[PDB]
């Protein structure tokens, strides 16, 4: 009954306006690019509307005709069709409206679950924010996995690389990273909520669908936005969805909030704009990428900032996702996004198989602020444990003195006690305890194969004996002498307790 | 909220009646004879290991 | 707003409709062999149990 009512109060509101409009003809249409005639006062990357309601940007303004790139299906336009300018640079909705949203490129919800109810729309291609707005990063963005919060740490501002293989745990990589966040969304201060954005760029549907629901049983929905440009979706789609994403994550940070937004892959993006580029025929360059190429990233991954607190003090993480083949970095995308990017996370597929996962390879991430953006506790003990594997690193590729046999020792007590699981990230004071039991010489009696059961045995007791410790050493943000003590007499006790 | 969400609210209101009516059943100390052991050490501990120690 | 005479006349569809729709009008057989199909698919995801009221337990102790 009240189906057909909810059905009629659509078309109670209408539009009945109908305007004089500028237009034009399509000459000529074909591979998804259309080759408008008239349209004498269409700007440059406009968005105009066809005769079937379908949108497109005007990206070439030659003297004759106007290129367009149609967002969506091409074979619904015709020849002499009709083309309609918006006067309006392509923009995005954006607000909290959008949280828990799965969205396209364009911004429009794909999920079903009715409409997006947001007040405001942004450009998708606004500048980076200047040189004065900007302040260090200090903040840390805390990920979950031990090794990336203890090795290759990660700021709110900062702009991490996740570069690898096929199949080295990237997505696993982001989705921990978005799925840690929750403990501090369900908190009360303001300061430390982090509403993160997935981009999912020429992901097959099935893959942003068993994403999606992986986030909903974490109960990581509640402010994450998803904007999915799959496969199926025409390249000037998969071209533009990143910068969907960062117009709605640079609203966030724009408004005092903190946003990680997360490009997975760049590397699609690269393709899918070669493919537009190719069909408006211009020019090819390098492996057939356009000359802009480096600019297409570096516009984008440089609106991840930190403003400073004159600016409302908001942040916007980025952690674009890169795919090399065979393991060539030396490729050319990876290249432009290296050296575009703050730090890197190498996971490598040698190390994936021999059992190290996350594949992390400690060796060769980096991560330019590194001592900032880091807790104390963590900054204390990571210390140690980076020297003391940068010390077993060297000496590692054989397997007799006491002192480099206690070296080789410790370096793999530590190596054994880096893996990790999947979507279980850890809160900081937890990786803090575990990298302390390991790094003080306590883990060196057992073996190197029971690790992962101590690791695991010492979580469980301590997060429920010892829950006032960890809620001190979250409070304080540090190792005090007596925390220390403590900590000393739990794993002394624990460790003969097993 | 779920009950001014589906047609038939009679039924989703028997359920939740029979919800809040129906409890649960609780396990016992039978599997807890063991009790008996305590007291049997107490000879060994206690009577006989202690006195002839 | 009384101008609009496509608005009135898909209103006015709209309402009989809403009379007429005592059976579901031009259903054809395809309404039912739709309709049978996902409420099956539906029945498989959910599950068999008694689909009337609450299944029993008789849990078992240690
Ligand atoms: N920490 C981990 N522990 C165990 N298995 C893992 C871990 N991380 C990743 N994996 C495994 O690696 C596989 C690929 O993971 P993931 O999708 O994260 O990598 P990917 O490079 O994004 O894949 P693709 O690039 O093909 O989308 C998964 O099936 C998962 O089981
Ligand atoms: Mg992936």
């Amino acid at each position: 009954a009240e189906v057909s009512s909810i059905l009629e109060e659509r078309i109670l509101g209408a539009d009945t306006s109908v305007d004089l409009e500028e237009t034009g003809r399509v000459l000529s249409i074909g591979d998804g690019i259309a080759r408008v005639h008239g349209l004498r006062n269409v700007q440059a990357e406009e968005m105009v509307e066809f005769s079937s309601g379908l949108k497109g940007m005007s990206l070439n303004l030659e003297p004759d005709n106007v290129g367009v790139v149609v967002f969506g299906n091409d074979k619904l336009i015709k020849e002499g069709d009709i083309v309609k300018r918006t006067g309006a640079i392509v923009d995005v909705p954006v607000g909290e409206e959008l949280l828990g949203r799965v969205v396209d490129a364009l911004g429009n919800a794909i999920d079903g679950k009715g409409p997006i109810g947001s007040k405001a729309r942004r450009r998708v291609g606004l500048k980076a924010p200047g040189i004065i707005p900007r302040i260090s990063v200090r903040e840390p963005m805390q990920t979950g996995i031990k090794a990336v919060d203890s090795l290759v740490p990660i700021g709110r501002g900062q702009r991490e690389l996740i570069i690898g293989d096929r199949q080295t745990g990237k997505t696993s990589i982001a989705i921990d990273t978005i799925i840690n966040q929750k403990r501090f969304n369900d908190g009360t201060d303001e300061k430390k909520k982090l509403y993160c954005i997935y981009v999912a760029i020429g992901q097959k549907r099935s893959t942003v669908a068993q994403l999606v629901k992986r986030l909903t049983d974490a109960d990581a929905m509640k402010y994450t936005i998803v904007v999915s440009a799959t496969a199926s979706d025409a390249a000037p789609l998969q071209y533009l969805a990143p910068y969907s994403g960062c117009s709605m994550g640079e609203y966030f940070r724009d408004n005092g909030k903190h946003a990680l937004i997360i490009y997975d892959d760049l590397s699609k993006q690269a393709v899918a704009y070669r493919q537009m580029s190719l069909l408006l025929r211009r020019p090819p360059g390098r492996e057939a990428y356009p000359g802009d190429v480096f600019y297409l990233h570096s516009r984008l991954l440089e609106r991840a900032a930190k403003m400073n607190d004159a600016f409302g003090g908001g942040s916007l993480t980025a952690l674009p996702v890169i795919e090399t083949q065979a393991g060539d970095v030396s490729a050319y995308i990876p290249t432009n996004v290296i050296s575009i990017t703050d730090g890197q996370i190498f996971l490598e597929t040698e190390l994936f198989y021999k059992g190290i996962r996350p594949a992390i390879n400690v060796g060769l991430s980096v991560s330019r602020v590194g001592s900032a953006a880091q807790t104390r506790a963590m900054k204390q003990v990571a210390g140690t444990m980076k020297l003391e594997l940068a010390q077993y690193r060297e000496v590692a590729a054989f397997a007799l003195d006491a002192a480099t046999q206690q070296l080789l020792s410790r370096g793999v007590r530590l190596t054994e006690l880096l893996k990790q699981g999947q979507y279980s990230p850890m809160a900081i004071e937890e990786q803090v305890a575990v990298i302390y039991a390991g790094v003080r010489g306590y883990l060196d009696k057992l073996e190197p194969s029971k690790i992962t059961k101590f690791e695991n045995a010492f979580l469980s007791h301590v997060i429920s004996q010892h829950q006032a410790l960890l809620s001190k050493i979250r409070t304080d943000g540090k190792i005090s002498e007596e925390s220390d003590a403590k900590l000393k007499e739990i794993v002394t006790n624990f460790l003969a307790g097993f | 909220y779920y009950k001014a969400n589906v047609a038939k609210a009679g039924l989703v209101d028997d359920f939740e009646k029979k919800f809040n009516a129906l409890k649960v059943p609780i396990p016992e100390d039978k599997y807890t004879a063991q009790v008996d052991a305590e007291e049997k050490e107490d000879v060994k501990s206690c009577a006989e290991f202690l006195t002839q120690s | 707003d009384p101008v609009q005479k496509l608005f009135v006349d898909k209103i006015r569809e709209y309402r009989t409709k809403r009379q007429t729709s005592g059976g579901p009008v031009d259903a054809g057989p395809e309404y039912q062999q739709d309709l049978d199909r996902e409420l099956f698919k539906l029945k498989q995801m959910y599950g068999k149990a008694d689909m009337n009221t609450f299944p029993n337990f008789t849990f078992e102790d240690p």
